[PDB]
C-alpha cells in the first residue's frame, strides 16, 4: 500500500 | 536477493481541458502489480497482476480512498508550484513522485524513496537518512521547511520501515511464483550487406526476461567494445524483451566473429556464429 | 527541460511474408507525457493502434508501447510517426525489417 502524501 | 515495493505517481494539469489526469501505478520487484487512473470511467485502484485478486474488497475501497486523497494533493501541490515558479495559470505542468522501500535478503530496509519531481526535474528527494531533505532548488526550500515544521519525515519513516516492509512482505508472499519468472534467450546472427567488402552481423536475443542482458562480438578472444551497434532492450509486448548487436566484418571473415549473450537466465553464456542457411 | 523521443519500430517476431505478426513502436524518454503516435501503412495512417498505458522511468522521463496486427509482404512499408512537443515538427522513423 501506498503512502498518504503530504503538500509540497 | 533484495526486493522493492515502490509507487510512481503522476498528475499532470490541463487548464482548460478539465481537472489534472492522476495516475498512480505500483510495482514489487520492478513488476507493475496495481493502477488508478483517474480518467477511467469509475476511477478506482485496480489489479494488474493475477495474483493480487486475492485481496478482498476492503482493500480496493481503502487504497482507492487513499489515491483519490493523494490526487488531491498533487492538485493542490501543481497550483501552488504555479505561484512559486511564478509561471502562468494556462500552462500544462506535470509533478511525479517515486516513493516506496527496498528490503534486503534479511528483511532489513536497504532504501526508504520519497522524490519529487516537477516538469521532469528533480523537486526535492528524502535524503538516506530518512530525517532530511535535500531541495533542488529555492522553491523546493520552501517545502523543505515546511516538511520540518510538520515532522513529516517522522511520519514518512514510520511509513517507509513498518508500513511499506510489512506489505511488501504480504505481496510477495502471494507473488513469490509469479515473480520468479525467467525466460533464457533464443538467439540466432543474421547476416546483411554493406558496400563493397564488408558484410554486417546482427546477433539477436529473442524472448528473454528479465530484461537485462549483455551482448558482446568478439574477435579472437577480444570483445570489439568500439565498433558494435546496439539497440537499448525492447519488449516484445508479450512479457518478453529483445536486443541485438551488430558489427561490420570484412567479406569472406564471418567465421573469425563470435557473439556472447550474457543473462541470469543462463548457466553459461551463449556462444554463436553466423551460421549460412541450411 | 523537456525531453525528446527515442523511437524504435519493430516486430514482436522475425518477419516472414505473408504471416500474421505484429509491429511495434517503442517510444521512451519523452517528457512532458503528452504524445501522439501514428502507425503508418505505405504513408497512409492505420486505424487499429492501441497503446499501452503509460509509465516513467526513475530518471522521470515516461515511455510507451503502440502496437498493431500486420503481415508484412515485399513491398509494404511501414512507420510510426511520434508528435511531441520537444520536436519542431513530427518524427517519422520507418521499419527496417533487418532491425
Amino acid at each position: 500500500i501506498n503512502f498518504d502524501f503530504n503538500t509540497i | 536477493g533484495p526486493h522493492s515495493l515502490r509507487y510512481f505517481v503522476t498528475a499532470v494539469s490541463r487548464p482548460g481541458l478539465g481537472e489534472p489526469r492522476f495516475i498512480s501505478v505500483g510495482y514489487v520487484d520492478n513488476t507493475e502489480f496495481v493502477r488508478f487512473d483517474s480518467d477511467a470511467e469509475n476511477p478506482r485502484y485496480e489489479p494488474r497482476a493475477r495474483w493480487m485478486e486475492q485481496e478482498g474488497p476492503e482493500y480496493w475501497e481503502r487504497e482507492t480512498q487513499k489515491a483519490k486523497g493523494n490526487e488531491q494533493s498533487f492538485r493542490v501541490d501543481l497550483r501552488t508550484l504555479l505561484g512559486y515558479y511564478n509561471q502562468s495559470k494556462g500552462g500544462s505542468h506535470t509533478i511525479q513522485v517515486i516513493s516506496g522501500c527496498e528490503v534486503g535478503s534479511d528483511g532489513r530496509l536497504l532504501r526508504g524513496y520519497q522524490q519529487y519531481a516537477y516538469d521532469g526535474c528533480d523537486y526535492i528527494a528524502l535524503n538516506e537518512d530518512l530525517k532530511t531533505w535535500t531541495a533542488a532548488d529555492m522553491a523546493a526550500l520552501i517545502t523543505k521547511h515546511k516538511w520540518e515544521q510538520a515532522g513529516e519525515a517522522e511520519r514518512l519513516r514510520a511509513y517507509l520501515e513498518g508500513t511499506c516492509v510489512e506489505w511488501l512482505r504480504r505481496y510477495l508472499k502471494n507473488g513469490n511464483a509469479t515473480l520468479l519468472r525467467t525466460d533464457s534467450p533464443k538467439a540466432h546472427v543474421t547476416h546483411h550487406s554493406r558496400p563493397e567488402d564488408k558484410v554486417t552481423l546482427r546477433c539477436w536475443a529473442l524472448g528473454f526476461y528479465p530484461a537485462d542482458i549483455t551482448l558482446t562480438w568478439q574477435l579472437n578472444g577480444e570483445e570489439l567494445i568500439q565498433d558494435m551497434e546496439l539497440v537499448e532492450t525492447r519488449p516484445a509486448g508479450d512479457g518478453t524483451f529483445q536486443k541485438w548487436a551488430s558489427v561490420v566484418v570484412p567479406l569472406g571473415k564471418e567465421q573469425y566473429y563470435t557473439c556472447h549473450v550474457y543473462h541470469q537466465g543462463l548457466p553459461e553464456p551463449l556462444t554463436l556464429r553466423w551460421e549460412p542457411p541450411p | 527541460i523537456q525531453k525528446t523521443p527515442q523511437i524504435q519500430v519493430y516486430s514482436r517476431h522475425p518477419p516472414e511474408n505473408g504471416k500474421p505478426n505484429i509491429l511495434n513502436c517503442y517510444v521512451t524518454q519523452f517528457h512532458p507525457p503528452h504524445i501522439e503516435i501514428q502507425m503508418l501503412k505505405n504513408g497512409k495512417k492505420i486505424p487499429k493502434v492501441e497503446m499501452s498505458d503509460m509509465s516513467f522511468s526513475k530518471d522521470w522521463s515516461f515511455y510507451i508501447l503502440a502496437h498493431t496486427e500486420f503481415t508484412p509482404t515485399e513491398t509494404d512499408t511501414y512507420a510510426c510517426r511520434v508528435k511531441h512537443d520537444s520536436m519542431a515538427e513530427p518524427k517519422t522513423v520507418y521499419w527496417d525489417r533487418d532491425m
